[PDB]
RNA sequence: GAAACUGCGAAUGGCUCAUUAAAUCAGUUAUGGUUCCUUUGGUCGCUACUUGGAUAACUGUGGUAAUUCUAGAGCUAAUACAUGCCGACGGCGCUGACUCCCUUUGUGUGGGAUGCGUGCAUUUAUCAGAUCAAAACCAACCCGGUCGCGGCUUUGGUGACUCUAGAUAACCUCGGGCCGAUCGCAGCCCUCCGUGGCGGCGACGACCCAUUCGAACGUCUGCCCUAUCAACUUUCGAUGGUAGUCGCCGUGCCUACCAUGGUGACCACGGGUGACGGGGAAUCAGGGUUCGAUUCCGGAGAGGGAGCCUGAGAAACGGCUACCACAUCCAAGGAAGGCAGCAGGCGCGCAAAUUACCCACUC
């Protein structure tokens, strides 16, 4: 929040211009920085999270340098010891034509989640859009979170 | 004028090889000694150093300079008649002819 | 290995509309690059060996072109292998005939002859619209042909006239509802009806819904409708058959009661 | 012989792969520009398709912006005080993108003073009135001060740059990639980035 | 019209099945993350009535046991190699000596001497991108009118761009971006007697868009046997973050700093395979079992490993350099090599054809 440089080299949004000239304010102040943001398509809404912040995340779907193209998924959310990135499950049944039976399966998927979703927690359903390649084993980004079709976090007046 | 020579064996003298000895090259398009074979074409190849020795088949030499002799037949031979010029300019700068 | 591009094509892997024999050789005629794709167009020897049947052998084609007889979209074409396709017209002006590639409803190329005043035009479908430099705008059409300013109302999947003296925009179908079309790829390649719905997804494929003249209905993806005419009226005369693509059954009880192919 | 694939390492769960096939010309990679500052110094590469590359051993000048003042112009580049990425690139003074430079402040003196009629660099009177000062006061009918008011009500410069004025140079950041276009050009440092490297070379080394 | 120089092709075709178990391959999708000889269509006006020197074929003299080995001397060309005008600057923006009019300045004007930059590509920085709901005061005015009221305007496109087009300040590659010192047929019209040109048909060539033929990288789902294989990976990069280098481009591809991650009983990790994958083949009431080196499609490799030149395209083997295994000739100094192409031979083994004729057909 009130500090966010935490790197050695100094972070800000590309396309982005602060103007040396006319800098009188008087006793108080205003924001010295605009905001850039995006529409991503496919019917999807942008956070206000993500208008309303002052974070900076070059691989952001809503304010950084990605293009949202081909599949659209969703799985649940299972661990999140990293950063900026959390690990999903899919589940399926595979059919076996010999006998007339199915079987059970899985696979996990790595995906980039920004700040603008900050709520999140082991369990909750999350849906996944393709990239480019963003890192040696991400291929997708999160692009909405919800807890429908399931029970509440604590009680159920959350 | 020293211009060359040969070896025993065959191999010739080349200009920058700073030895009495022979030596083996990676030859390229460009150099004497070699002419490719295709486009791109290298060959490693044996040759000999600049310095004139007693092992060598044939020395190659040119006359600089006449004296008041005559050597017989070397320099009593009058020129042929060489082939003329074909480019136009050329044959302007030898009859000094005007640009008109 | 495959190090470069390839230049041969085996008879077996070649395009089902050419109707070439099992027997005679291991080869086929790979068409020469140009305007139209390898698996879409029509090679020249093709036409004058197999279709009309003026030469019988390669050799013959050849130096039927080589006296410069031959000419494609008003053009005089020297290569045996050139790559026509749909809407051309081939001129052979010491015989005195004109030919137009239009699909039989079995979907293959017929031969189509036309009258010489109908041979002087093209339609073609616009496949992009852009701004170059100087801010003059740009038209690029299924034939690789580009046009500097077109019309401002011109916009994409339209069809455009042009006349072959002068390469210049004479006439324009706008792709809406009620007009007339062809089908140039999938299953139903080869019909013909009116376009009576468009169905839209943001992302993958759009989908069209079209009519025949007998009632019957089908369907197709945007990229293989060919609009032909304002309303139920076609720009271009159309073959034997027109489209309608009857039934099997249907079929077999024409060439009984008919009693064509010398009965 | 230096490649850059993806096969010669391992997968998601730990385990190896074994190679699929020889090393391809397309995998190709090629060693490092190191560009250094002194006297020009370019070569040429022939690069995938028949195209043309630009590698800068040496370089003495640049192209640098000061986007606050609309103003750009070619400069004598001096030194390098500060790199995000390694200490031994200062050390050994390699030029790279996003780099942090001196450079002569100059031709952008002689801009403003010429465009605002003001002085901007001068200690004492000593260095003002002795010459040049023909530049300052002219001839200028119906032009003469007051029509300036164009210029002198938005002539003032922050005190972070009047600060580097009169020690001749300014700090500047690299854009270009010198390895890839043969160039070395950016733009001058202000406001909270200028804030941030002072900050950074000051707790480094002062 | 021999030879020789220059241009293009030789990266396709043909042969084999050793390696290879989420790899290859199939169906399905994506480049809004790249490159692209040729074909086809756009585009092609910021000494000059024609420049420079220098080699091959050829002529002439040689060296070595030996090879599609080559040296010294005398001549001469270009669409090879290297220079470089003329024509059609008349741009439009910025400076502003002076000058004229209402109002000494400011502020509204119209002229204007004189300088500087001024095509498309290239590197970086900055600017603009127009549209929506409702009134009331004040400075100064567009405009209909005069000393307070009506009425408005400006590239294109996608589901979505830091897209396309436009404006400003600089850069620019040079020896190291474009804008023709080239070739062949028929002749012409004239302040016109062989002159000023303008012009009909082409041929070849080159920077940039769009095509065509592709190539490369990525998404989702799909595999034979094994636990006498239960835990595995990890600055010797393993999983992720920030900045950069390298590359045609996305990316731990690699480097510095930091974090402590990632996979597994829904079988990871390890081992085996007389394992190249698929279209397919044999047998078969219904359900199945077994096979697929082999004419079509994809992959890999030219005795074994590694490195690299040329080019649009190769990590090429009917290209080159070296080590390792074989092996031919020699005057013992040296030189030359790769049939898993077509015929033919040896060895192996139960086990497999002629050292024939032709470009007539298909390409």
């Amino acid at each position: 929040m009130a500090d966010i440089q935490t790197e050695r080299a100094y972070q800000k949004q590309p396309t982005i211009f602060q103007n040396k000239k006319r800098v009188l304010l008087g006793e108080t102040g205003k924001e010295k920085l605009p905001r850039y943001y995006k529409n991503i398509g496919l019917g999807f809404k942008t956070p206000k999270e993500a208008i309303e912040g002052t974070y900076i995340d070059k691989k952001c779907p809503f304010t950084g340098n990605v293009s949202i193209r081909g599949r659209i998924l969703s799985g649940v959310v299972t661990k999140m010891k990293m950063q900026r990135t959390i690990v999903i499950r899919r589940d399926y049944l595979h059919y076996i034509r010999k006998y007339n039976r199915f079987e059970k399966r899985h696979k996990n998927m790595s995906v980039h989640l920004s700040p603008c979703f900050r709520d999140v927690q082991i369990g909750d359903i999350v849906t996944v859009g393709e990239c480019r390649p963003l890192s040696k084993t991400v291929r997708f980004n999160v692009l909405k979170v919800t807890k429908a079709a399931g029970t509440k976090k604590q009680f159920q007046k959350f | 004028r020293i211009s060359g020579g040969n070896d025993k064996q065959g191999f010739p003298m080349k200009q920058g090889v700073l030895t009495h000895g022979r030596v083996r090259l990676l030859l390229s398009k460009g150099h004497s000694c070699y002419r490719p074979r295709r486009t791109g074409e290298r060959k490693r190849k044996s040759v000999r150093g600049c310095i004139v020795d007693a092992n060598l088949s044939v020395l190659n030499l040119v006359i600089v300079k006449k004296g008041e002799k005559d050597i017989p037949g070397l320099t009593d031979t009058t020129v042929t008649r060489r082939l003329g010029p074909k480019r136009a300019s050329r044959i302007r700068k030898l009859f000094n002819l005007s640009k008109e | 290995m495959a190090r470069g591009p390839k230049k041969h094509l085996k008879r077996v892997a070649a395009p089902k509309h050419w109707m070439l024999d099992k027997l005679t050789s291991v080869f086929a005629p790979r068409p020469s690059t140009g305007p139209h794709k390898l698996r879409e167009c029509l090679p020249l020897i093709i036409f004058l060996r197999n279709k009309l049947k003026y030469a019988l052998t390669g050799d013959e084609v050849k130096k039927i072109c080589m006296q410069r007889f031959i000419k494609i979209d008003g053009k005089v074409r020297a290569d045996i292998t050139y790559p026509a396709g749909f809407m051309d017209v081939i001129s052979i002006d010491k015989t005195g005939e004109n030919f137009r590639l239009i699909y039989d409803t079995k979907g293959r190329f017929a031969v189509h002859r036309i009258t010489p005043e109908e041979a002087k035009y093209k339609l073609c479908k616009v496949r992009k619209i852009f701004v170059g430099t100087k801010g003059i705008p740009h038209l690029v059409t299924h034939d690789a042909r580009t046009i500097r300013y077109p019309d401002p109302l011109i916009k994409m999947n339209d069809t455009i006239q042009i006349d072959l003296e002068t390469g210049k925009i004479t006439d324009f179908i706008k792709f809406d509802t009620g007009n007339l079309c062809m089908v140039t790829g999938g299953a139903n390649l080869g019909r013909i009806g009116v376009i009576t719905n468009r169905e839209r997804h943001p992302g993958s494929f759009d989908v069209v819904h079209v009519k025949d003249a007998n009632g019957n209905s089908f369907a197709t993806r945007l990229s293989n409708i060919f609009v032909i005419g304002k309303g139920n009226k076609p720009w271009i005369s159309l073959p034997r058959g027109k489209g309608i693509r009857l039934t099997i059954a249907e079929e077999r009880d024409k060439r009984l009661a008919a009693k064509q192919s010398s009965g | 012989g230096i490649s850059r694939d993806n096969w010669h390492k391992r997968r998601k769960t730990g385990g190896k792969r074994k190679p699929y096939h020889k090393k391809r010309k397309y995998e190709l990679g090629r060693p490092a520009a190191n560009t250094k500052i002194g006297p020009r110094r370019i070569h040429t590469v022939g690069v995938r398709g028949g195209n043309k590359k630009y590698r800068a051993l040496r370089l003495d000048v640049g192209n640098f912006s000061w986007g606050s003042e609309c103003c750009t112009r070619k400069t004598r580049i001096i030194d390098v005080v500060y790199n995000a990425s390694n200490n031994e690139l200062v050390r050994t003074k390699t030029l790279v993108k996003n780099c942090i430079v001196l450079i002569d402040s100059t031709p952008y003196r002689q801009w403003y003073e010429s465009h605002y009629a003001l002085p901007l660099g001068r200690k004492k009177g000593a260095k003002l009135t002795p010459e040049e000062e023909e530049i300052l006061n002219k001839k200028r009918s119906k032009k003469i001060q007051k029509k300036y008011d164009e210029r002198k009500k938005n002539a003032k410069i922050s005190s972070l740059l009047e600060e580097q004025f009169q020690q001749g140079k300014l700090l500047a950041c690299i854009a270009s990639r010198p390895g890839q276009c043969g160039r070395a050009d950016g733009y001058v440092l202000e406001g909270k980035e200028l804030e941030f490297y002072l900050r950074k070379i000051k707790a480094r080394k002062g």
